[PDB]
């Protein structure tokens, strides 16, 4: 059974310097190499690079042979990566990944979000007029927010939207009515009724 | 005019002329976009040998001869003989010796060495970069690198025998062996000699069909499929038979002794390949006791059925 | 480097019909391979050294090419098969992908039912207002919307948004929102977005006052 | 169908008996022990015998997938037959077709492709074919290796012959004994359907080897090999089928070069050559000599000594 | 291309026990067996056992486990057999040796002689007739062998004779023949040269007419 | 154990005889080996795995053999294989050696040149008294030596020694010594020393007296 595992989330500050982990289970750590890969919204997939873990042997892509360094401890079979000067622009899904001939065995992958914004509640609104209603969900950071109406079918939210450092959300319920939002960074749940 | 054929064997009954293993598969596959000249398995119809072959089976890519090494070192040089031991000629005819691998890539096998004095024995792992600059089999000399400093001798019989092909693992260096790619059998800045000339399909609509062997891998993620023009066992039987060819191209049909039913039908051209009608890469499905049968000389307007 | 351009970047079937995407290279290689993905999910491996299946693969996909011309086939499209797909290389240093292809479903035309709302006296309670257009369950994605205050298009201060198709009935769905300052708002009347859709040669309006 | 034997020089020829090309011919005395090699074994109508299959390579090579056993460096391999389907214990051959027909044992390489994303590994390997746990007719044998880590189960893994051993010293230099079958089903059992054993019937005539050296991978082996026909015989009579037109085909050496006949021998139809001559002999031969069938005699025939 | 050289001759008294080097070159000593192997006048050859040096590996004859201890100095190339509790049937000819398939290469021997008696120096006696001429030196009660004899500091080597000797009463008893030509003595010295390595001795006696 | 019995244990044989030695195994084995040995040197790997040749081994040797019987074989018997033959064996541990067929050379009869020797001056300034008797480059071995003090043989005190065969003339000699005490020595007069062999019908006798 072979998984890698990467660590969590991270929200750092533009300029700083962030390490994502990635242990592998399952297989003799020292006997395969490592692939590290890039995944922008809008750009794909891009490759950063590749190392053999308790070897210094590494191989780096040349646009990342600055931003990316790649160390390991044997000792607790984890690899890592550290990437340097952070910008908007790296902004991303990183994977870690175990790349064969004809399968791979990918992380679950680490988000990383670089803004200098700081933690924000949303503000909730509602939206009234087989009749459509609504929720807003403005202002806040960062994502996720969760939206729930018990009342499942037929729902629609929307993919969030940044504008100005800030994210806003949208909620349709179609049918008492009450949006539920929570957002978990700011511990903080409303709710919304109809009118 | 004695009467062409082909023998009667199955696939997995049959050899790869390329690398001492058995046939697993048959395969068809584009080839336009790079060149198809291998010196192994390389004959005619009427039994006349091309390139580097030769008749065994077992003496594809083995190195025969005496070794030397600077001191202490692990890479040994051999200079070639002949396989039977006599001296090896260089200006014969040839690309390189007979058998010599006609890939770049780097092959692991057993560097073994028996000696005259006293009839001790000894073997040691070792690897043939068949693209490295110091590989130079047709002026008679290749380079090994081993798991020794200190146990082979000169002046003494050594024999290298392959196993498989390795792979450092990582993604940078995930291109080899490449098995169409042949090596420079006289070293740097030369040019190959006397090469069986490159195939390819003409007829629209065809395309070469290989005789298809999985190589054994030693380490990482090496290319592992091997692709021969013609069994070992066809260019034995061509060269024993010398069957006047009677026209450029040959019907063949692969039949199903099972149910007599015919599978498929290809060409085999007398300059010594096979072509089916098929686009696309496309790994066949065969009936495990199935052989090739010759039915009839043809011109070179037939068109084979689609496969 | 070795550039990966991949064709179209965007297509739809019906289940049973054919589907064809090629990828182009800026260079000669000797495999091509390609990556699964849908979302939420890890990248998969499905095709390997051009023509092989991955473990799990359907014997419905295959690929094929050589040289700078590649591509991969479904003979019959199933829904399970909607994804988003990468090329991918080994042959130059660095290892490259395409930019992708999005594999979606294609289903009968249905028209969007649009929805809009007033900003409510919340919102307003300090500073904001958003005027919301919900166009919901339409097909094909292709749509386009325009607000008119009173009049006059307005094209500042809009914010769109996308739903994936649904995974319950092969639709898109989507949000505008005119976001404005609150005395910008209360100095305007009636306020229309409309939507111009494949479903009619009449945009759909919806206003208020 | 007229019968015929080869068009083809000694060293142009393989061994039956192990993966490498033949090398000479010799003939010897063989009444102090039993001739029985159960590869190589063919009928002149083109019937193959006891462990006989038609490939050179395959000889001596194992498929299967591996277990560990835990506290040593050594693997039982479960068998399979060459194209990785199962094996059939209860098919009626003595083992595998291709398995090792002599006591010693045999170093090669042990290579594994892994199924689950295509990566490989290869590790020094031996097999003792004289091992209590080696029992190939029920689908079984155990290598000794480098490693007890590197190794997966359910994978196809393969064994690449090389050569033999010995441990060097004069109390074990008794090895291999190419005139010693193994025990097919392990320790202390018996083997079944094997290819009977030979000997020359005719007064004053001993059997005609080709022979092979085996390479030497330690100590002072036993390195050479004979067998009774060479494989591309076996492949040609396979092929050829001619029935037998009586129990003797006299076969006649001939130098190209000058059209004159060297000696002559029998070719039997089970599948031998004797030659007439007293004691053992490396034959001289010229480089491009070959064997000639030139037609079938009785039982009673004098061969002229060799 | 080897050579096995092994250590001097011993003599020794009964219940002793004796050491014998055997030092290899022109190969890695680790690498290959050494033999041993035991030569009595009356009793042809006969194997010892053999052992790999710097492993544990060792196979004795059965009829030397007890007697014949291996033992091996890798830093210096040297392997050592060592023999207890002696007794005389261990008088014999030790080799050390690396027998192949092929060929082998031997140790030049080692000598040793196991006794109670008292190691005696030689008395040497010249032998004087009373147109060639045969001398002769008796070399007479002595113990333990060898002795050396050679004639003019070894000279005369052609028309030289040098018995055996004979055991009689715990001493050795001698005699070597020397033919010149008459006409020649005695106008030349012609000188006996006795050696015996045990008593560290070597005397000289010319031969002298009546 | 494997016990190997060679046949004849000693032969000898003309330059350009054909020379068969045998070898007989108690049990069966695989191959058999030969060494050579000559005297005052390490045995030599003569034979091997029957009947191989081993290095420097001339053309004329061959052996031959299986089971428990096997022969080593000579076609052309030459000066320089006059040495001592041992076989050899693997199959069983121990490994063993058969006792050795020693090969002499055959040559033309040739007389004993006989030297008698009074005792020395300084041996009779001592208890004893040897006189000393040379039979020198004979053939064939075999012959015998009497004493005679005054007339009368006698048998007490004599010790003889014969040597090996001359590398250099393939011949034989022998010494014969009587040792009395100078009062027993200085008791009797003339002393003889005759010597019969096969190329004489007379024996040769040589004497001298105080």
């Amino acid at each position: 059974q072979v998984q890698l595992q990467q660590s969590g989330a991270e929200l750092m500050k533009p300029g700083a310097s962030v390490k994502i982990s990635c242990t592998a289970t399952g297989y003799t750590f020292i006997t395969y190499w490592i692939q590290w890969v890039k995944q922008r919204p809008g750009h794909g997939l891009e490759w950063i690079g590749e190392t053999l873990p308790g070897s210094g042997s590494t191989n780096y892509n040349e646009k990342f042979k600055g931003k990316a360094t790649f160390t390991a401890d044997t000792s607790s079979n984890t690899a890592y990566m550290q990437l340097s000067s952070l910008t908007s622009e790296d902004s991303a899904i990183y994977y870690c990944a175990r790349i064969g001939r004809s399968n791979d065995y990918w992380g679950q992958g680490t988000t990383l979000t670089v803004s200098s914004a700081k933690t924000t509640p949303p503000s909730v609104y509602p939206l009234a007029p087989m009749v459509t209603l609504g929720c807003l969900v403005k202002g806040y950071f960062p994502e996720p927010v969760t939206v729930t109406w018990s009342l499942s079918s037929g729902v629609h939210t929307f993919p969030a939207v940044l504008q100005s450092d800030l994210y806003t959300l949208s909620s349709s319920v179609t049918v008492t009515v009450t949006c539920n939002v929570a957002h978990p960074a700011s511990s903080t749940k409303v709710d919304k009724k109809i009118v | 005019s004695k009467p062409f054929s082909v023998p009667v064997l199955t696939v997995e009954e049959m050899t790869n002329s390329r690398f001492p293993i058995p046939l697993e598969k048959l395969f068809t596959g584009p080839s336009s976009a790079f060149v198809v000249q291998p010196q192994n398995g390389r004959c005619t119809t009427d039994g006349v040998l091309l390139g580097t072959t030769q008749l065994s089976p077992v003496n594809i890519c083995t190195f025969r001869g005496d070794v030397t090494h600077i001191t202490g070192s692990r890479n040994y040089t051999m200079n070639l003989a002949s396989q039977n031991w006599n001296d090896y000629d260089p200006t014969e005819e040839i690309p390189a010796p007979l058998g010599t691998p006609d890939f770049v890539g780097k092959i692991q096998g057993v560097l073994t060495q028996t000696t005259r004095t006293d009839g001790s024995t000894r073997g040691h792992k070792a690897t043939v970069y068949t693209g490295s600059a110091d590989f130079a089999p047709k002026l008679g000399r290749v380079q090994f690198e081993t798991d020794t400093d200190r146990d082979f001798e000169a002046n003494q019989n050594t024999k290298f025998t392959p196993v498989g092909v390795i792979q450092d693992g990582g993604t940078t260096h995930r291109n080899e062996p490449q098995q169409w790619v042949l090596p420079s059998y006289s070293g740097r800045n030369t040019h190959n000699v006397h090469l069986a000339p490159a195939v390819a399909p003409t007829f629209p609509g065809e395309q070469l069909l290989f005789f298809r062997s999985t190589m054994p891998g030693c380490s990482g993620y090496p290319n592992m499929d091997l692709d021969c023009l013609l069994p070992q066992e066809w260019v034995q039987y061509f060269y024993q038979e010398a069957a006047p060819a009677q026209s450029d191209v040959a019907l063949l049909r692969f039949v199903n002794p099972d149910t007599g039913r015919v599978l498929f039908e290809c060409k085999l051209h007398k300059s010594g390949y096979v072509t089916v009608a098929h686009t696309g890469q496309h790994d066949l499905v065969i009936p495990p006791n199935g052989y090739f049968r010759f039915d009839s000389w043809v011109n070179q307007f037939y068109t084979l059925a689609p496969m | 480097q070795i550039v990966l351009t991949q064709s179209p970047t965007i297509m739809s079937a019906s289940p049973g019909e054919k589907v064809t995407m090629t990828c182009s290279a800026s260079s000669s290689v000797d495999y091509m391979h390609w990556y699964q993905q849908k979302s939420g999910t890890s990248p998969k491996r499905w095709i390997y050294d051009t023509y092989k299946l991955a473990s799990g693969v359907p014997a419905r996909f295959s690929g094929s090419g050589s040289g700078t011309s590649y591509s991969l086939t479904i003979n019959s499209m199933e829904a399970e098969d909607a994804a988003t797909y990468y090329c991918q290389q080994w042959s130059s240093n660095p290892l490259t992908f395409g930019a992708g292809t999005k594999l979606e479903l294609k289903r009968a035309d249905a028209a969007p039912t649009v929805s809009i709302f007033p900003p409510s006296s919340e919102q307003l309670t300090s500073g904001g207002a958003s005027v919301v257009c919900f166009l919901n369950n339409f097909y094909p994605k292709d749509i386009n919307v325009k607000w008119k205050i009173d009049g006059s298009e307005r094209q500042n201060g809009v914010l769109n948004s996308w739903t994936d198709q649904d995974s319950k009935d092969s639709t898109y769905s989507m949000s505008s929102t005119l976001t404005l300052t609150k005395d910008e708002y209360e100095r305007h009347n009636s306020y229309t977005c409309e939507a111009t859709h494949k479903t009619s040669t009449s945009p759909i309006v919806k206003s208020f006052n």
